[PDB]
């Protein structure tokens, strides 16, 4: 057994839409307000609007995304965007540490960082298990971007109303995800479904953070303190 | 609504 | 002649009110997104939403402004809060620079630097006309306060419900400062009706600013750059 | 509407 061509294309332009979207010099950072050690709201807030406009970008270049109604591809984001994030964040995770480093100690976020951007260890722990689990999976590159693009063409979310679509296309990654672990990853056997589950732990972090992402939004004080891009894509707006 | 999102998605 | 005890009364808590909300060491600028030589425009919005806050805060300790109602101190601030920030900004302006000095040169806003961030000379020309005329003035501490809070205390503004109050506490404040000046101010004989004047161009320099304000607003592409209290406040929103 | 005034104006 092999993959197709086909296969094979979606492989390519997803790691071509990652690439072009995730800036591994991090070079971009020295633009957002300044990390300060709720202290840290403001870098974080800018950190996020900033990924979130790279989830954008590589959503647009997903096979299928574009063609999808313009509701749709509001619905999708604004419910997995946190998720695509959390996700895309494991590229600057370290295990030697447990923080994320971002190409200098400024952009090194540790968990009492985040902390002080008005989060607890109710998301922070599963948080950092997650990226840690997740790290010790050793994905490729592109298992990597097909698990960001199934996260987020999943069908069951608020919102959409192309069911049938979404899933099609959803089943077509799927298809190309388990395809290639069982070709091109050696002692993959297992690793399919442990990237499905991580999905489920997603869902729940998502949840978790929502919860904590409404205390902030309804401080004005604090929600004063977000971009008009985040309170756009985490807010409760309905098309 | 959503007028940012929007314009990002083209 | 001489100023009565309420008269300088007034003058004691307005000047008490501006030195609370007006920092000479603009350390906090070193959180604003930094400025990059529209290049201009986050730091720009930064520094206009952080002054919104301070002239919020220089506001409510103008005597009366607190017991008007909510929506006349919202209708006065919406209106207002451009003035203000002109107004309060000539403490920076240097004559020999051209140029508003924050300690710092990272912190040194030309004309041009306002050009990035989406503004033209229709505006720009003015403003440094108005800022150059207003420096030559060489008000006292006393006579820039009372004129801010004359200023934001106007009743001739979209929105304002309590005309007959408002009017009365500017009254009394315009008497207050035509007064310090014939006691206080030595060769001030032609200096109110000056100041009056300076009142009037702020209002021209309203009207161009709102002008330029609404080719950015409608550009998600620029609006995405400003903060929630700039939105909110040069925001058409009615109460 | 007008969020971050109202709470700023205590
Ligand atoms: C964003 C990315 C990166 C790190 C991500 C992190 C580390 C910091 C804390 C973060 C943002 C979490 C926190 C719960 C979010 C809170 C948001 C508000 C305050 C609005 O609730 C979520 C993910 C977390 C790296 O810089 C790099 O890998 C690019 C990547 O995109
Ligand atoms: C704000 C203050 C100071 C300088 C003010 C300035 C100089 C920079 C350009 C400025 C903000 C003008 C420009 C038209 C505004 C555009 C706003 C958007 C882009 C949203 O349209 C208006 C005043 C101008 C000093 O830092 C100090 O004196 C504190 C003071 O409060």
């Amino acid at each position: 057994h092999m993959l197709s061509d086909e296969q094979m294309q979606i492989i390519n332009s997803l790691v071509e839409a990652h690439h072009k979207t995730y800036d591994d010099s991090y070079s971009d950072f020295v633009r957002f307000r300044p990390p300060v050690r709720l202290s840290m709201l403001p870098h974080l807030a800018d950190l996020v609007s900033y990924s979130i406009q790279k989830v954008i970008g590589f959503a647009k270049m997903i096979p299928g995304f574009r063609d999808l109604t313009a509701e749709d591809q509001i619905a999708l984001l604004k419910s997995s965007a946190i998720e695509i994030i959390m996700l895309r964040s494991n590229q600057s995770f370290s295990l030697e540490d447990m923080s994320w480093s971002c190409g200098g100690p400024d952009f090194k976020y540790c968990i009492n960082d985040v902390t002080k951007a008005g989060h607890t260890l109710e998301l922070l722990e599963p948080l950092v298990k997650f990226q840690v689990g997740l790290k010790k999976l050793k994905l490729h590159e592109e298992e990597h971007v097909l698990l960001m693009a199934i996260c987020l063409l999943s069908p069951d979310r608020p919102g959409v109303q192309d069911h049938v679509r979404i899933e099609a296309l959803q089943d077509r990654l799927c298809d190309v995800l388990q395809a290639y672990i069982r070709i091109q990853h050696p002692g993959g056997r297992l690793l399919y479904a442990k990237m499905i589950q991580k999905l489920a732990d997603l869902r729940s972090l998502n949840e978790e953070h929502s919860k904590q992402y409404r205390s902030l939004s309804f401080q004005p004080e604090h929600s004063m303190q977000l971009t008009p891009l985040v309170l756009e894509v985490f807010g409760s707006e309905v098309s | 609504k959503h007028k940012i999102l929007h314009r990002l998605l083209q």
